[PDB]
RNA sequence: GCUGAAAGCAUCUAAGCACGAAACUUGCCCCGAGAUGAGUUCUCCCUGACCCUUUAAGGGUCCUGAAGGAACGUUGAAGAC
RNA sequence: GAUGUCGGCUCAUCACAUCCUGGGGCUGAAGUAGGUCCCAAGGGUAUGGCUGUUCGCCAUUUAAAGUGGUACGCGAGCUGG
RNA sequence: GUGAAGAGGGAAACAACCCAGACCGCCAGCUAAGGUCCCAAAGUCAUGGUUAAGUGGGAAACGAUGUGGGAAGGCCCAGAC
């Protein structure tokens, strides 16, 4: 509704190809695809993108609304792309990134070798900290929350792979 | 007078080919059994195979409504005490493709001999191609 | 996670959402609040 | 239970 | 991989110089000679079949002759069939000898049990017997009850019962091979395999692994 | 067994038996449904007339 | 859980995407084309004359007897037969 | 005008309201070990002393020694306390 | 009231329920209860709605931004939520 009804401007240097559903956004950063629902009609009017329901359809504008998110990320992504932040904490922690593979020790007895998708590039400025970029905002978030599920931030003293921004409740060890 | 009966030796049938694909399972198989029993006929006889032979193409390709991809189950028992066996549809497209619209077709057809004889007239496959075009099937949208 | 068949809000924070078709109630500050129609 | 109290203590028909 | 057809020979023991007694099934596996090779064009399936021994010309049937005599083979004693990898070729009338298991170390041994006849359920299933004094009545080795009573009405199949014990097709899995002599076209493998001595037998790479 | 042959051979002309009934009924057409099964086997022409009838009546 | 509207926020779900158990389908072992829907591949064998009638997947006569099988005998770590 | 009773022995088969092993949420869950609820029926799931006993108590084990249906499963299968 | 002492059609099968009371014959017609996609006789009939749960095609107190309709009302360009 309210989110549909907004036109989405493409900026300059973005080619937007709309090929009935699959509609295709090339930028500087890269280039994102996909199709949308059969309920959703885009069109292409001057530098904005205009979302709107398709006759004969229940759902419509909900569609609409969903098609309109998802398009404006994907203008986003290929200009400034996406950043996300891991911080270890736990001493003994550590991470490194040869390639595309992420090393993390978290204190198992064994290795723990994280392959990256296609898209997604890591860098480490410290030993505890993780930087992702990439152009896709779905696959980014996936990433993190894989990095996240090896040892999940524990609710005595913190200890694990978290986002930097999230809080962390921390609870006392019962009663003397 | 007494009232016409068909004769199993001078019963004229004919060949055709139907394409499965993008067709509701359900009201696809009423319309075969139809035939290969010989309802459309004017000259159908209850106790003789009056009926058409059927070439089904594209089995793989049938469409069922709602959810049924995902929740319509296929029971069936061994023998052996436990035995209770059991198969989803998609599960069942996926391993044979012919039997599924073979079982919703034999469902629909008369139980006993002339029955089973009316099942062997109906051809069924999961690809786009048959081998019988010796016997010149004509198309039928059905 | 609390299996009840009657599921309510128990605080302001206390959010209903039905997943699938399971009614669900999710809270962000009390864990103990977690509910499932069940 | 049926056939009890004993039946050619135990053979039943007995004679046969 | 493809194994060959070789002879139960018998066993005997390997004593290695710590002291140790390997007991060992000696196997005498001669060359085996392709006589047909499947494709998928033409048979839909990929393998090699292949005959090992001799046979007595006067023994072998025309329909027989003809087929080896198309390979141009010597009649064997019989014909087996291997399932190739996809990454194996072979051709017609190539011999294969036991240099095949030069470096397995684990290998699957097939062959026919021996035949015990009609065996009784203690034998054959392992049934406890019922007690043999205490007033018992002709009832020492007999199999007991075989169902409930009148819900099921009925006994329920695969009922284990007396019958027909061995003289089967067995599988025994991962043995050890301990020695590949390929001058007197020997493998020796660790422990019992299945048939008596003179049997034939389908060695194979193992495939547990 | 005349009403399922009556059916099959009315069909063939483009309509249901129901309707068919419906229509011999208004056009004051006595013939029973023994006769009716016999000409739809031997005289197929007949039986197409018949059907004209009814279509007529039922305009 | 990720992305994400309906519901400018939130939200694992409605569209879309990812994980997840000795249960399920496989992978391992054995039986299995009477699977009457009776399948496939390789090899081997037979290349004669005449009549009759109701004239047809018809009957008979003489010549011929293959590949192979069975039977019989000596038997088996196979077996109640 | 007959459907033989309790317990034992032999041989079982199914349900899941799960005793063990597998997965998971909450914890007044530091760890170890627990509590409670959810998913899960693949396999596994004591021997003796006393008593006709089922049961129970006791001794010593075990990863555990589950709860029920099957004419309170099973005498044209056994026993007969 | 029916069965008993009553057949026929319907309710899958089903004395006692629904429809209906069998003098005999017919390869004629109209209807009742109940039905008309196939098994299996007859509408894949017409028009306007509702449901997404295979609800329909088993079950309560109670729980829930499922969804359709109706009459109010706080509130809102002194810019509401
Ligand atoms: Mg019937
Ligand atoms: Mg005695
Ligand atoms: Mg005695
Ligand atoms: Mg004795
Ligand atoms: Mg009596
Ligand atoms: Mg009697
Ligand atoms: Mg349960
Ligand atoms: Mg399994
Ligand atoms: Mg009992
Ligand atoms: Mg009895
Ligand atoms: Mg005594
Ligand atoms: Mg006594
Ligand atoms: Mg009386
Ligand atoms: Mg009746
Ligand atoms: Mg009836
Ligand atoms: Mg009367
Ligand atoms: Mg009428
Ligand atoms: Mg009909
Ligand atoms: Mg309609
Ligand atoms: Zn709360």
């Amino acid at each position: 509704s309210r989110v549909a009804k907004a036109p989405v401007v493409v900026p300059a240097g973005v080619d937007v190809k709309i090929n009935g559903q699959v509609i295709t956004i090339k930028g500087k950063n890269g280039e994102l695809t996909r199709t949308l629902n059969d309920a959703v009609e885009v069109k292409h009017a001057d530098n904005t993108l205009t979302f709107g329901p398709r006759d004969g359809y229940a759902d419509g504008w909900a569609q609409a609304g969903t098609a309109r998110a998802l398009l404006n990320s994907m203008v986003i992504g290929v200009t400034e792309g996406f950043t996300k932040k891991l911080q270890l904490v736990g001493v003994g922690y550590r991470a490194a990134v040869k390639g595309n593979v992420i090393n993390l020790s978290l204190g198992f007895s064994h290795p723990v070798d994280h392959q990256l998708p296609a898209g997604i590039t890591a860098e480490c400025p410290t030993q505890t900290e993780i930087v992702l970029k990439g152009a896709d905002k779905q696959v980014i978030g996936q990433v993190a929350a894989d990095l996240r599920a090896y040892r999940r931030p524990e609710p005595y003293k913190g200890k694990g792979v978290r986002y930097a921004d999230e809080v962390v409740r921390t609870k006392e060890a019962k009663k003397k | 007078m007494k009232t016409f009966t068909a004769k199993p030796e001078t019963v004229k049938r004919d060949w055709y080919v139907v394409d499965a694909t993008g067709k509701t399972l359900g009201r696809l198989a009423t319309e075969l059994a139809r035939r290969l029993r010989g309802k459309h006929k004017a000259e159908y006889t209850p106790h003789v195979d009056t009926g058409d032979y059927i070439i089904v193409l594209n089995a793989d390709k049938v469409a069922v409504t709602g959810n049924k991809r995902t929740d319509k189950v296929y029971y069936h028992h061994t023998g052996h005490i436990g035995g209770i066996k059991q198969a989803t549809f998609e599960e069942m497209i996926a391993r044979r493709p012919e039997r599924v619209i073979e079982i919703a077709v034999k469902g629909m057809l008369p139980k006993g001999p002339l029955g089973r004889a009316m099942f062997r007239k109906l051809k069924v496959y999961a690809g786009n191609e048959h081998n019988h075009a010796a016997q010149q099937p004509q198309v039928l949208d059905i | 996670m609390k299996v009840r068949a009657s599921v309510k809000k128990l605080c302001r924070n206390c959010k209903i959402v039905k997943r699938d078709g399971v009614i669900r109630v999710i809270c962000s500050a009390e864990p103990k609040h977690k509910q499932r129609q069940g | 239970x049926v056939a009890a109290x004993x039946y050619x203590v135990x053979v039943x028909i007995x004679x046969x | 991989m493809i194994g060959l057809v070789g002879k139960k020979v018998g066993m005997t023991r390997i004593f290695t110089e710590d002291g140790v007694s390997i007991p060992v099934t000696v196997i005498e596996v001669e060359a085996n000679r392709v006589t047909q090779v499947k494709d998928l064009a033409n048979d839909g399936y990929r393998a090699i079949q292949v005959t090992t021994g001799a046979k007595k010309a006067n023994r072998v049937t025309k329909p027989e002759a003809g087929h080896f005599a198309k390979a141009g083979v010597e009649a064997g004693r019989g014909l087996w069939e291997f399932r190739l990898a996809e990454g194996e070729e072979f051709t017609v009338g190539q011999s294969i000898s036991v240099e095949l298991f030069a470096d397995v170390k684990k290998v699957d041994v097939t062959g026919t049990s021996k035949g015990k006849g009609f065996a009784g359920t203690v034998k054959r299933w392992n049934f406890r017997t019922q007690d043999a004094t205490h007033g018992n009545s002709l009832s020492h080795r007999v199999p007991g009850s075989i169902g409930q009573n009148q819900t099921p009405g009925k006994v329920f199949k695969g009922k284990k019962m007396a019958g027909q014990m061995g003289n089967e097709r067995v599988t025994v899995q991962s043995l050890d091979v301990v020695r590949v002599d390929a001058e007197r076209n020997l493998l020796l493998v660790k422990g019992a395999v299945p048939g008596a001595t003179g049997s034939d037998l389908i060695v194979k790479p193992a495939v547990k692994a | 067994l005349w009403i399922a042959r009556i059916n099959a051979a009315a069909r063939q002309n483009g309509i249901s038996y129901s309707k068919f009934i419906n229509g011999l009924k208004k056009a004051s057409v006595e013939i029973d449904r023994k006769i009716l099964a016999d000409i739809a086997v031997f005289d197929k022409v007949a039986f197409t007339a018949l059907v004209e009838k009814a279509k007529a009546a039922l305009a």
